[PDB]
RNA sequence: UUAAUUGCGAUAACGAACGAGACCUUAACCUACUAAAUAGGGUUGCUGGCACUUGCCGGUUGACUCUUCUUAGAGGGACUAUCGGUUUCAAGCCGAUGGAAGUUUGAGGCAAUAACAGGUCUGUGAUGCCCUUAGACGUUCUGGGCCGCACGCGCGCUACACUGACGGAGCCAGCGAGUACAACCUUGGCCGAGAGGUCUGGGUAAUCUUGUGAAACUCCGUCGUGCUGGGGAUAGAGCAUUGUAAUUAUUGCUCUUCAACGAGGAAUUCCUAGUAAGCGCAAGUCAUCAGCUUGCGUUGAUUACGUCCCUGCCCUUUGUACACACC
RNA sequence: AUCUCUCUCUAUGCUCUCUCUC
């Protein structure tokens, strides 16, 4: 990756709008369609799970299994 | 944890005593490109100058650099022992120090220098070109220059 | 459903209906679609393991490896190369994170889907060295049916192992996003690809 | 193209490294036929067998 | 009906004891936090400057409310690991031995860990009954 | 990155000659990439790569090096490439060689305005290479008619 | 037929003897027997804690009671048993049931005849013979040297990273081995930031070290496609330790130094179930040092159950201008 | 009357020798 290590506005933004349609968000698929790529993204991730927005599946760290709500 | 978006306030590489450092790289191990800089040590410095390690290359702020390079220049003041830096006891002036970028190798060099005019093994050996500490040339260090 | 009352906490879901009935770590174990004609005691299902990590012998008779779970099966060949030789217990997280990504992406029951992709990989004609003399003359062979689906699930996990190989994608999603692929839908997948060409280099020979 | 035939009795096992197998296959659709087929790896009786080949058949493996 | 250590999760129960040390004053710090690498087996020193030193203690203080008879230097092998040699296959070494000397020390400061007249270190009940405290503050959290 | 078939169609045809460049060695040849068409994967099967009994593969053959071949079997739906090396006749083999000179010679052109400017390279590619290719053949032809 | 000159049987052969097998040694099964502060429980005292109405978790050499686990000892257990078919229905084999177990139950240990001109006089006071025998090839002291390095092979280890590494925090093993006419394994408490010191005791043994709280693993993080926190070679400099003696780093520990190395050509080894591999540990050597062996034990796959194609082997027949026997 | 039917290069090699007592 060519760096793309930054909690950016826009990116933010582009990831709000980006996480739903698609049912499957994971630090992994950021990197895939080209936002953030790497540790920030997990942040990123942290701080969408506040309350609402993306729920959790998952009951275990280093792989994340999040879901939007439908 | 961080929330932080943060604006065009960071900007990435940095020329910070002499030798280039890179973009948003973990502070410490940004700090670690420079020579004479080492993981652990860097880590302490960090911790030292009172600087939060989860951070960005680019964030830091000039004051806390400064600060960083006071804590990596001069280590003895802000409570580093002897256990903790590159020439412990020292052979030129009995104090210890903390060398660093264009310092360790000059030393080095130096210590190459004194090893050949006063004609010991280890000397010998790296005028040669060969392996010092105890190797078997029967097999190591075929790769020459 | 159903609260029994012990000394002891007992986790709520443990209480309800998985007393009732015993099907997987809260997953379907029904369902029961093989695509292919019977294929039944090579392709396992039926028996329902709550975890697939189960120790028996199943290398001491002929036939008697079908009797594995195909999760449990998956898992072990998931355990391969240097690294992951042992440490089964990974295998089984790993295995469990690709159920809830299938679960996640195109919905469905994940076994039916792993399933599917067992039966879609797999070929029908193989190749092996005949020889006429040692030389490159290979005469097209179809294959037995447990042998096949072994071969489907070895090129599966290594189809996972390629995509790992340097990569931000963990195993398991990757995995996944294979099985689904092999399933139907763009049929892009690594080992399902591999699978065909075999099958035409089969063609070409005799 | 698609075939599947029921496997009965095993002719034995051919081969110059050998392990495949010569099987006697039945039809399950008509089983007016019994063929020879080279069969690779674990084969018993009673199982369906998917054939990519139609009608072609070798018998010894050289 | 109620709680006691061994039933409750462990690192769980391990992070709110240390929620709570930090939260109380009394601990007795040495003049080296974070500056060991806890074990000489180990290779870098533990992240997130603060504290970790508290979890240590109150591993320890888990430790032996579960057992009976522990001194420093089984601690100590109960900690740390494997140490990467490098080219030469790891051994198993134990911790940085002082470390949890200290951290027993800073214990009986506290006065939640005694000595028995065997050899070694045993719990205070006092200390019994913080552990306790902290399985019911564990038990509210989780239900 | 970049990408992008040499010719004007995205999938193969049926007996299209052309150059492999040899990856790695499996079972049943070589997952070559063709370098008349993309980078698309597709292999050799052994019987169809050499006309006699050479017994050495790392020769005649050579992993890195290029070979003169053909395509026998294309399914145009998500991509497959059966190939072979002994169906191209005498001769024939200087063509296909010329062929392939070619095909590189047009690749070289098409990198260096990329790096000048990056901007998408099938939209470079649509507006430099295939009209020409759709009007005649191939690009190399047209680019010769331009010279002259 | 069988792993088997293992059987059954045809029978100028009959009755044999080794060998194999049996046999030992252990590993599994014995809620059967004998038993047990040097092995663990059980109830109750004696208390500690939280619920409190009984309770849960412990501590304590308090009694007393046993023995399932831990130890052993006598013994027993499976013999292919029971059917199902197949086979001159004999020899046996594959499948199913029951069983702790049905591959000779797994693995060993002993291993025949005949040799090799295999290996060693560098295990010996096991020696023939030849030599040197007093400035000695005997002997010991001092110092090197076997550890040298343009290279070429053979073992092994570490890696080439996300199933990762790096932090925390979970926490679980079996073989051992260990003190006297010497200086062992070392606990527990204070030193040091490590290594390692130090006063003490326990233990010349199921007790003490040691439940060897072992790794690998397990959970929460941190890092995130980068020869990059992957790799730790090579170099510096310093603190201890063993030793009369560490330079040609003995080793250890702290530091900094960060190369080759993106899974490896032609080639070839090893392996068919607690096996392969990963992972440790102890022992042997040992004053100090394991990347080594030898034994354990954790973690635990994939694919065969077959053929003679290559490489051998076994017998039978066959052909040999070969017996130094196809070299 | 029941066979079925497989396949090719591969050159050479120099270092002895052995009986007893009836
Ligand atoms: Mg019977
Ligand atoms: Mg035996
Ligand atoms: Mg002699
Ligand atoms: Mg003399
Ligand atoms: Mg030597
Ligand atoms: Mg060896
Ligand atoms: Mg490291
Ligand atoms: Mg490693
Ligand atoms: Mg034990
Ligand atoms: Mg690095
Ligand atoms: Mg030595
Ligand atoms: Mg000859």
């Amino acid at each position: 990756a060519k760096h793309a290590v930054v909690l950016d506005q826009d990116k933010f933004d582009r990831i709000m709008k980006e996480a739903p349609t698609y049912r499957y968000v994971s630090v992994s698929v950021l990197v895939d369609r080209f936002k953030l790529g790497g540790s920030l993204a997990r942040v990123a991730l942290r701080h969408l799970e506040n309350e609402g927005i993306i729920k959790p599946v998952s009951k275990h760290s280093k792989q994340a299994i999040y879901t939007r709500a439908t | 944890s961080l929330v932080v978006q943060e604006q065009g306030s960071f900007q990435h590489i940095l020329r910070l005593l002499n030798t280039n450092v890179d973009g948003n790289i973990n502070v410490v191990y940004a700090l670690t490109t420079i020579r004479g800089v080492g993981r652990r040590y860097a880590n302490l410095v960090c911790k030292k100058a009172d600087v939060d390690l989860h951070k960005r290359a680019g964030e830091l702020t000039q004051e806390e650099l400064e600060r960083i390079v006071q804590i990596m220049q001069n280590p003895t003041h802000y409570k580093i022992p002897a256990w903790f830096l590159n020439r412990q006891k020292d052979v030129n002036d009995g104090k210890d120090y903390h060398s660093l970028a264009n310092n360790l190798e000059s030393k080095l060099r130096d210590d190459l220098e004194r090893l050949k005019k006063i004609r010991s093994h280890r000397g010998i050996r790296h005028f040669w070109g060969l392996r010092v500490r105890g190797q078997h040339t029967k097999t190591t260090g075929r790769r020459r220059a | 459903f159903v609260p029994v009352e012990l000394a002891t906490t007992i986790p709520v879901e443990i209480q309800q209906a998985q007393q009732e009935i015993k099907l997987f770590n809260k997953w379907s174990f029904e369902d029961v679609e093989v695509k292919d004609a019977s294929l039944v005691d090579y392709i396992q299902i039926s028996k329902p393991i709550y975890v697939a990590h189960t120790a028996g012998r199943y290398a001491n008779k002929r036939f008697r490896k079908a009797q594995c779970p195909i999760v449990e099966r998956l898992t072990n060949s998931l355990m391969m190369n240097g690294r992951n030789n042992g440490k089964k217990l990974k295998a089984v997280r790993i295995v469990k994170h690709t159920l809830e990504i299938i679960n996640v992406l195109t919905d469905q029951n994940p076994l039916q889907v792993v399933v599917d992709a067992i039966i879609n990989s797999g070929p029908r004609e193989d190749t092996t060295r005949v020889g006429g003399g040692g030389a490159a003359r290979r005469q097209a062979v179809d294959v037995s049916p447990l042998r096949r689906v072994n071969q489907s699930i070895a090129l599966l996990t290594i189809g996972a192992r390629e995509a790992a190989f340097r990569n931000i994608k963990t195993i398991a999603e990757t995995l996944a996003e294979e099985l689904i692929n092999a399933a139907k839908g763009s049929s892009t997948s690594y080992a399902i690809k591999k699978k065909d060409e075999l099958e035409r280099v089969a063609k070409s020979n005799r | 193209p698609v075939t599947l035939a029921k496997v009965i009795k095993v002719l034995g096992r051919t081969g110059s490294r050998g392990g495949v197998t010569q099987v006697r296959v039945e039809f399950l659709e008509d089983t007016t036929r019994t063929i020879v087929r080279n069969v690779k790896g674990p084969v018993r009786e009673g199982d369906i067998l998917v054939l990519m080949e139609s009608e072609r058949e070798a018998r010894r493996l050289r | 009906p109620g709680v006691s250590v061994r039933d409750v999760p462990a690192q769980d129960f391990i992070n709110n004891y240390a929620s709570f040390l930090q939260r109380q004053g009394k601990l007795e710090v040495p003049g080296y936090v974070d500056i060991v690498k806890t074990s000489a087996g180990n290779e870098l020193p533990p992240q997130d400057s603060e504290g970790w030193f508290y979890k240590r203690a109150a591993s320890v203080a888990r430790h032996i409310y579960l057992r009976k008879q522990v001194g420093v230097g089984k601690l100590n092998k109960l900690y740390g690991g494997a140490k990467n040699r490098g080219v030469r296959p790891h051994k198993h070494v134990d911790a940085s031995g002082s470390i949890n000397r200290k951290v027993l020390q800073s214990l009986e400061k506290l006065g939640v860990v005694e000595i028995s007249p065997k050899g070694g270190r045993r719990i205070s009940d006092n200390g019994l009954r913080d552990l306790d405290r902290i399985a019911a503050a564990t038990l509210e959290d989780e239900e | 990155t970049s990408h992008c078939r040499f010719y004007e169609n995205k999938y193969p045809e049926i007996d299209d000659i052309v150059m492999v460049n040899v990856q790695q060695i499996a079972e049943m040849g070589a997952y070559v990439k063709l370098l008349e068409y993309d980078n698309i994967e597709g292999m050799i099967l052994l019987s169809e790569l050499s006309r006699r009994r050479i017994r050495s593969i790392q020769k005649l053959i050579r992993v890195g090096k290029n070979d003169v071949a053909v395509v026998l079997r294309v399914d145009k739906e998500k991509g497959y490439i059966d190939l072979s090396k002994r169906r191209v006749s005498s001769e024939d083999i200087i063509k296909c060689e010329e062929k392939y000179q070619k095909s590189k010679t047009v690749h070289s052109i098409l990198r260096y305005c990329a790096e000048k400017f990056q901007i998408p390279l099938e939209e470079l590619y649509k507006t430099i290479a295939w009209p020409l290719s759709r009007k005649f053949g191939h690009a190399y032809e047209a680019f010769k008619l331009s010279i002259i």
